[PDB]
């Protein structure tokens, strides 16, 4: 095989310093003049900042004399001008150099926090610069003398030290001397030293700092790079085109501010380079050297001095270290897209569950490009040029045309915050005219989009693989359930649950009362003839199926009890579903899991065309019950001004004890609120006794009440929109408000909106308003400030193997929160496959046999059974390195299968934990986070360190000491305690390690250490899903899991024996060495570790690839710290490969990869 | 920090001179240039080679202005000024018979009133430095192959070595020793005799032993020396006056350093081309060498698109003009106001006022919320449309399958003279040369294959990419 020269597929980016050999490489000439354009042609100069010579021809293929304008002659440098004839372009990839005078110091190594001149030398800062500015000598070898290497000498002092030993001592100043330091600087013997000094001296204050240096220096000898090199000789320029002299209209021109900054640089070079021929006096020249130091320092970031301003202008001007930021997290910001557009949204109700509503206008521009070929395809257009024309001039045939095109090519819609992977959908598109986009009013609960004026975006699927990526993941009906609860997200949402809760309701005497009808057919028949009311009581004969067989359907038939509206809706729901689905009362709440088990019984094809039929029939029959809303349904209870007064009374007398001292101001302002607190409740609970069934009717006989049919009822019953505490504000009186400190006001809202409010209360109602618009408008700043923290945690997560093949998993069960299960261990436990065989209360008997994912089916054959526990295995167990294995994660999808190999579970795992983080609250969405930052609480309690009979020693000295005896082992272990804080353990008992010393909160870092991983991944996901669930949020504790994973992604060595001691690494890479131990190398001198908790945003600091931490990292520092080390970027991850612009190592992508990584590292 | 303050702090503790201190410098000053002057006249090579250069001036491959720039006290009194030169030379080069330094004296003499040009004078210095690496060449060839490789001490080779240093005193007479260090000497014996070539003849070019090269251009280096440390002595007790006038040109668009290293640079010349003995202040001459190199710098390079001074002359013209029009009038002058008030060809005023605008930073905020910068918003205008390019791909197509529905040598008639798939287009007569019958006979393959292709049937296609 022949090796390579040219270009080809690259792999990897490799980063390093650069020789001023290697920079005169990319350099086609040397800037040696400060001039931009001629001023009056507005050609180049030649030698200047802008050059045909050095950069390229300034229109394309034209020399810049004009003997050679031809494009025939390319190849070809004109005789005149040092100028090759080819495009314009290469003045976008041609750089320069210039040849500096004196030396000059690369500002990001001698800056940059830890200082890589500085530490590598072992030198300080303040005496580098003292150095560098010519104020005082450093000693270079000093020799067998008097002065060591690293010295710092003074005038007098190097006079002094030169009258003795006038050669064999060397010392300089300026760069040039930093230049020599790092140049006769040996690394390979230095590191003999350091690790001589390592073994000799045993101490902590020694060998903490000793091991921190050496880590960089072996690095850098490795690393390939050569200190001299922080110095620069050369210094490369940037293309001009990239720092652009362009004009604007008027004659007036712009240019990027490098321009200034390169200017300065070359003339103070320039200058220092005449001040050498003129032998200036050193008092001179030396204030050049450091002129050129502060130009050149200006030019790559300015900022880290004193900050130069640009011409005439106050702004400071944007150096090469700011093309690159421009602070945090600015190279990901966004990139403007072709294909696409957008407009106001509107509803759409005629539509399929798989389809939206495409302007003509829009579709028309949209597709131009696959209409122009359409149509000289097809001969209806000459050639191109004439096919603009005809669409242009949108002749008839082009419309018909413009059908062809759409029809089997989705396309994309975006709406504004994309929370969720549900915030981009793909749908067919409809032709439609004016200029509003249609939305399919199911999906709009994913979008969560109004039609109040919001507006969504469009984009072409252009490949054929996005047009598929689009059809088989991305379409509107493949997403039907959430990926953050396996439940659906294509609910009915307000108008049609109203409807269905209409259709499915029975009122004591109606028209139709007792008949017998032969199907739903003749059902429907009765109610559009007007002769049986949509709700009464009336006995059909219908045909339900169950397909309790070997997968077929069995058929029963019967006369089921039920209304003439639930007949009809019977005719929409599918094969084998039970006729006891629709038989009650159907509010949004049943409405769903209605939904929902259709996809876990007939799959997912018959619960999409579902789902249409329930929005149509809904819509209709809503559209035909003709509820409305006006003001005499707000019904205040004729009792609301007794309550008033009687809670009125109470405070009078709460009062009253006040002012004879027999209560407190505090219990008296505490005591009032809990009365008015207690009136509210009893008028809320008024009013909807009498709102919800007062209606009293009668049948045959005298009288009978029922469930109400006023219209504000039915919204708030079914669940379509309004709820019991808006409602109380309507009709019963409207809360206590708080005053803006914080304080609840002791006289509430008396009134409702029924009523008046009045000038007090409306204006006390102000605040409560106005710090509602706040909060839930910071709230949505901080939630996306989450999921940005929560997907660099994750980001390049993918389920790569397909089962790690382990027993470990966590052991599942009900939450049961003091009083009664908060939540069951069905929903816990579905979804996931379990560890080990669970057995029935007897035993021999395996119920389930070891790893089956646990569905519908299984956890009802849990739940027939009396499991109480199920250990189920859980992503942070997974013993795959590097990913996790489909097995141990679990099923939940938009789909209802197992996940499939090379999804990105590690990004729809932060989505769905931050998408939910809007409508949360110590507490609250802070509280949140400070789980997942592992942040410890201020006043922690303390846990009992290791296991055996505690007492206490010593006495009193700001600390009181524990000293814990262990029965068998050593027992040395003592701990200082604080004895200010009221004590918990009892002082003759013998303690298990991990018990409670103290109480209070305690940090995760002890449960981790002394429970165990297992008991910290418990301790957060009940934790933060205490906040979600307590808000009404379903999160699967899957997703809270893997981010957990990511927490615990590093370990600490204990013992030794292959690297070092006490680094911090991955457990993939220990691991993946003490397993590469157990057999080959040495038998087993493997190492013991132990797993380290970081907070999400200390996770994802530590990432290998460079290019990723130059995202949202400082990116100075990650540029600098990864050049010292000549790091290489292999990509293999997922934020890198999107920055460079290839296919992602998931998803469709995962497939290339994988067959990628294979090639690499084989022949 | 900051180096304002670090040049500040670094010059101050440089004392101000005493108004005597200035004539101590200025005659030290005078000692080194004469020093080397006497010793730049003592050389023969500088006399043959300005003898050299002159008879090139008196054959007309040069001017009086490349060579001199006068004497002390033109085409009459060079050619005749010359000859007193030439007088002077060959006297002295005859009369070697020792008793010579008697009229060497008066060589000297007529040799120290030329003024040259400052280019002829580094040359000759250049040449008698590069003249003594000549010496000290291959004097240390004979260093490293005695003593480096036949182990011979430094002692005692350098004894008959003085006084000498070109004979074989020292080399073939000093291995008959039979020292520790003589016969050790044979090894390189074949090596040395031969270099020994270009050493001795150095005392032919230049017309002097060995011994006197060094003594010479050792002078020289002791003169030249003894100027610069009292020049430099002399620029540092004036860096407060190139402060204080530099204080004055601040804002003008150059740095504050640039300017006071510029006037540094004014002050650097006023030093070599001061005279004390005319009495004037050197504070107030250097006044207008420092102020000088400040002005004329801000005309170079304080612009992004450097213009010329008379421009900038030209444009304060408006701008003082502008600021009496502006209050004279009321409103404010038209382009064709002060077009009147300047000389100018007052519609140059136009042009003028348009690149006096120095650019626009293209980092500039333009205000939006997304805190868009002004160069976000240029577009690329010599970029071509994908959807022109698509076309560009198409008539390519189209004139190729029209070209095959000609006569097969209406192609290659048609092709040559259009540049399609050929470098180049042809003239149609070198179309001719290629096709034996040549010229009209081209002119008519080339109407009549446009001819078939214009008829309606042909141009069907081709006619629809015009507009
Ligand atoms: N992806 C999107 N999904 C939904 N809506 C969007 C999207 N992008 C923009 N808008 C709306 O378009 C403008 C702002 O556009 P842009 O931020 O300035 O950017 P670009 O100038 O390049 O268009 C606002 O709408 P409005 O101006 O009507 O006011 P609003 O923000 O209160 O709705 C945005 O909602
Ligand atoms: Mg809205
Ligand atoms: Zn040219
Ligand atoms: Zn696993």
């Amino acid at each position: 095989l022949k090796a390579q020269t040219k270009t080809e597929e690259f792999d990897a980016i490799k980063i390093a310093l650069a020789s001023p050999d290697m920079i005169r490489s990319w350099s086609f000439g040397e800037v040696k003049k400060p001039e931009t354009i001629n001023y009056r042609t507005f050609k180049p100069e030649r030698d200047g900042l802008f050059c045909a010579r050095i950069f390229g021809p300034v229109k394309d293929y034209e020399c810049l004399c004009g003997k050679y304008k031809r494009l025939k002659h390319r190849g070809v440098i004109c005789e005149k001008c040092g100028v090759e004839v080819t495009q314009t372009k290469v003045r976008r990839e041609r750089m320069g150099h210039i040849e500096l005078a004196s030396p000059t110091a690369h500002i990001w190594f001698l800056k940059s926090l830890p200082s890589r001149i500085g530490l590598l030398l072992d030198m300080p800062l303040r005496d580098i610069e003292r150095v560098l500015y010519f104020e005082s000598y450093v000693v270079i070898e000093g020799g067998m003398t008097n002065l060591e290497r690293q010295q710092i000498l003074t005038e007098e002092q190097y006079l002094d030290a030169l009258e003795e030993f006038g050669d064999e001592f060397d010392a300089k100043m300026g760069a040039e001397a930093i230049q020599a330091l790092l140049k006769s600087m040996d690394l390979e013997q230095e590191c003999e030293q350091l690790r001589e000094e390592l073994n000799e001296t045993n101490s902590e204050t020694k060998r903490k700092k000793l091991t921190k240096r050496i880590k960089l220096l072996e690095a850098f000898v490795q690393s390939g790079n050569k200190p001299e090199w922080m110095i620069l000789t050369v210094l490369p320029v940037l293309p001009p085109d990239l720092r652009p002299l362009v004009p604007l209209d008027g004659g007036r021109f712009a240019t990027s501010d490098l321009n200034d900054l390169y200017r300065r640089v070359i003339n103070r070079n320039n200058r220092l380079k005449r001040l050498l021929d003129l032998a200036a006096p050193d008092i001179i020249v030396r204030n050049e050297k450091r002129m050129l130091q502060e130009a050149v320092d200006a030019l790559l970031d300015n900022g880290r001095r004193g900050r130069a301003i640009t011409g005439s202008n106050k702004r400071p001007l944007k150096s090469l270290a700011d093309m690159i930021k421009g602070r945090f997290r600015q190279n990901l910001l966004g990139k403007r897209v072709d294909y696409s557009g957008r407009s106001v949204i509107t509803v759409g109700p005629y539509l399929r569950l798989h389809q939206c509503g495409l302007p003509k206008k829009m579709a028309l521009e949209l597709f131009k490009p696959f209409i122009y070929g359409k149509l000289e395809l097809r001969g209806l257009a000459t050639t191109i040029k004439a096919a603009k024309k005809m669409v242009e001039r949108e002749e008839a045939v082009v419309w018909d045309i413009l059908d062809e095109v759409i029809r089997e090519h989705p396309v994309l819609l975006n709406r504004a915050p994309t929370l969720h992977r549900l915030g981009i959908q793909a749908f067919e598109p409809v032709l439609i005219e004016g200029k509003a986009i249609q939305l399919h009013p199911l999906v709009c609960a994913a979008y969560n989009a109004d039609f109040d004026g919001d507006q969504m975006a469009v984009h072409v699927p252009l490949t054929l693989e996005a047009q598929l990526e689009a059809r088989a993941l991305m379409m509107s009906t493949n997403n039907i359930l959430s990926p953050a609860n396996g439940e659906p997200i294509i609910v009915p949402s307000q108008d049609v649950v109203l409807g269905l809760y209409y259709m499915t309701r029975d009122c004591v005497n109606a028209k139709g009362e007792g008949m017998v009808l032969t199907g739903p057919k003749e059902a429907e028949r009765l109610y559009r003839s007007g002769l049986a009311s949509l709700h009464a009581r009336v006995k059909v004969r219908i045909t339900e199926y169950e397909k309790d067989a070997n997968g077929e359907l069995v058929a029963k038939t019967s006369l089921k009890d039920t209304t003439v509206g639930r007949a009809i809706l019977w005719m929409i729901v599918p094969k084998g579903l039970p006729y006891s689905i629709v038989n009650q009362a159907l509010g949004k709440k049943a409405i769903s899991k209605m939904l929902n088990t259709c996809y876990r019984i007939l799959g997912l094809k018959p619960t999409v065309i579902f789902a249409d039929q329930i929005m149509y029939t809904g819509f209709a029959y809503a559209a035909r019950s003709g509820a409305s809303v006006g003001i005499d349904d707000m019904v205040i209870p004729e009792k609301k001004h007794e309550i008033i007064s009687e809670a009125e009374a109470e405070v009078a007398e709460i009062q009253e004890q006040f002012q004879s001292g027999l209560v407190t101001a505090g219990e008296r302002y505490n005591k009032v609120i809990d009365i008015w607190a207690a009136a509210n409740d009893r008028v809320s609970k008024a009013m909807m006794d009498n709102l919800q069934t007062e209606t009293v009717i009668n049948r045959d006989g005298q009288e009978e009440k029922q469930v109400s049919f006023n219209s504000i009822y039915m919204m708030a019953d079914s669940g379509a929109r309004g709820s019991a505490a808006q409602i109380r504000q309507l009709a019963g009186m409207r809360g206590l408000m708080a005053k803006p400190d914080g304080s609840i006001i002791e006289t509430p809202i008396t009134a409702n909106f029924r009523e008046g409010l009045n000038v007090l209360q409306y204006f006390i109602s102000t605040h409560g308003a106005r710090k509602g618009l706040a909060d839930t408008a910071l709230k949505t700043a901080n939630s996306g400030y989450l999921t940005r923290r929560l997907v660099d945690v994750a980001q390049d997560l993918v389920v790569t193997e397909d089962d790690c093949g382990t027993h470990e998993g966590i052991m599942m069960t009900p939450v049961i929160e003091g009083g009664d299960v908060k939540e069951p261990l069905r929903d816990r436990v579905l979804g996931r496959v379990t560890a080990e065989d669970v057995l029935k209360p007897g035993t021999a008997d395996i119920l389930v046999p070891r790893n089956t994912l646990l569905h519908e089916q299984w956890c009802d054959l849990l739940e027939e059974n009396s499991v109480d526990a199920v250990k189920v295995r859980s992503v942070v167990s997974c013993d795959t390195d590097f990913g996790v294995c489909a097995h141990c994660y679990g099923r939940d999808l938009a789909r209802g299968h197992i996940i499939n190999k090379g999804e990105a579970i590690g990004v729809i795992a932060a989505q769905s934990i931050g998408e939910p983080g809007t409508q949360l609250t110590t507490g609250g969405l802070p509280r949140v986070a400070d789980l997942f930052e592992a942040r410890r609480p201020k006043e922690p309690a303390i846990l009992a360190e290791i296991s055996g009979i505690v007492s206490f020693g010593k006495e009193t000295k700001g600390k009181r000491r524990l000293v814990i005896t262990p029965v068998d082992g050593s027992d040395p272990y003592e701990e200082m305690i604080p004895k200010w804080r009221q004590l918990n353990v009892f002082e003759g008992e013998r303690v298990e390690r991990g018990d409670v010393i103290s109480d209070g909160p305690e940090a995760p870092h002890d449960i981790l250490r002394l429970r165990g991983v297992h008991a910290v991944t418990r301790y957060i996901v009940n934790e933060v899903q205490d906040v979600y669930r307590l808000q009404g949020v379903k999160i699967n504790d899957k997703h809270i899991e893997v981010i957990v994973r990511q927490m615990l992604r590093k370990a600490t060595i204990v013992n030794a024996g292959s690297s070092d001691f006490l680094e911090g690494e991955q457990v993939e890479y220990s691991r993946v060495k003490i397993a590469n131990r157990e057999l080959e190398a040495n038998g087993k001198v493997g190492a013991t570790y132990s797993r380290d908790l970081l907070g999400i945003t200390k996770a994802s600091l530590a990432t290998e690839s460079f290019i990723s931490a130059a995202s949202f990292q400082e990116t100075t520092r990650v540029l600098t710290e990864a050049a010292v080390a000549g790091k290489r970027d292999e990509l293999r991850g997922l934020k890198e490969n999107v920055i460079v612009g290839r296919l992602i190592p998931a998803g469709t992508g995962y497939a290339y990869h994988q067959d990628r990584m294979r090639r690499r590292a084989a022949g | 920090t900051d180096p304002v303050r670090m040049y500040m702090r670094e010059m101050g503790t440089v004392e101000l001179l005493t108004r005597e201190g200035e004539i101590d410098i200025a005659k030290r000053i005078e000692d080194g240039i004469n020093q080397v002057q006497c010793s730049v006249a003592e050389y023969p090579e500088a006399i043959t080679y300005l003898l050299e250069q002159y008879d090139r001036v008196e054959a007309e491959e040069a001017r009086l202005s490349d060579l001199i720039t006068g004497f002390v006290d033109d085409p009459e009194l060079a050619r005749e000024k010359f000859a007193e030169l030439r007088a002077q030379y060959v006297v002295t080069r005859d009369t070697i018979k020792a008793t010579a330094q008697e009229e060497i004296l008066k060589l000297s003499e007529v040799f120290k009133q030329f003024r040259l040009v400052p280019k002829q004078f580094d040359y000759l210095v250049n040449s008698m430095r590069v003249m003594m690496d000549r010496v000290r060449t291959q004097e240390r060839l004979i260093m490293k192959l005695c003593v480096e490789q036949c182990k011979m001490p430094k002692k005692n080779f350098i004894t008959l070595f003085t006084g000498n240093e070109t004979s074989d005193t020292w080399f073939n007479a000093a291995i008959a020793m039979n020292k520790p260090w003589s016969e050790k000497l044979h090894d390189v014996s074949e090596e040395v005799h031969r270099a020994l070539q270009k050493l001795q003849q150095i005392e032919e070019e230049t017309g002097l032993t060995i011994e006197q090269v060094k003594d010479i251009n050792r002078r020289m280096s002791i003169g030249e020396a003894k100027a610069r440390r009292a020049k430099k002595e002399m620029v540092e007790a004036n860096l407060r006056l190139v402060i204080s006038i530099a204080k004055k040109y601040t804002n003008r668009g150059l740095q504050f350093l640039d300017l006071i290293q510029e006037g540094n640079i004014g002050l650097m010349k006023a030093v070599d081309k001061f005279e004390y003995r005319r009495g004037y202040k050197f504070s107030t001459y250097a006044t207008w060498w420092i102020r000088q190199a400040i002005t004329r710098s801000i005309a170079d390079q304080a612009r992004t698109i450097r213009i010329p001074v008379h421009m900038i002359e030209t444009i304060n013209k408006l701008n003082r003009i502008s600021r009496q029009m502006l209050q004279e009038m009321g409103r404010e002058p038209t382009p064709e106001e002060l077009a009147e008030r300047m000389l100018m060809p007052e519609d140059k005023i136009r042009k003028v006022l348009k690149i006096a605008k120095e650019p626009i930073s293209m980092e500039t905020p333009i205000g939006d919320d997304e805190d868009s910068h002004l160069g976000d918003f240029i577009e690329d205008t010599t970029l071509e449309l994908p959807l022109d390019s698509a076309t560009t791909e198409s008539l390519r197509a189209a004139t190729h399958d029209v070209l095959a529905g000609l006569t097969a040598r209406e192609a290659k008639v048609l092709r040559m003279r259009f540049g399609i798939d050929m470098n180049t287009d042809y003239t149609l007569e070198e179309v001719g040369k290629q096709f034996d019958v040549t010229r009209e006979r081209i002119r008519q393959i080339e109407a009549k294959a446009l001819r078939k292709l214009r008829h309606p049937s042909r141009s069907e296609v081709l006619r629809s990419f015009l507009d």
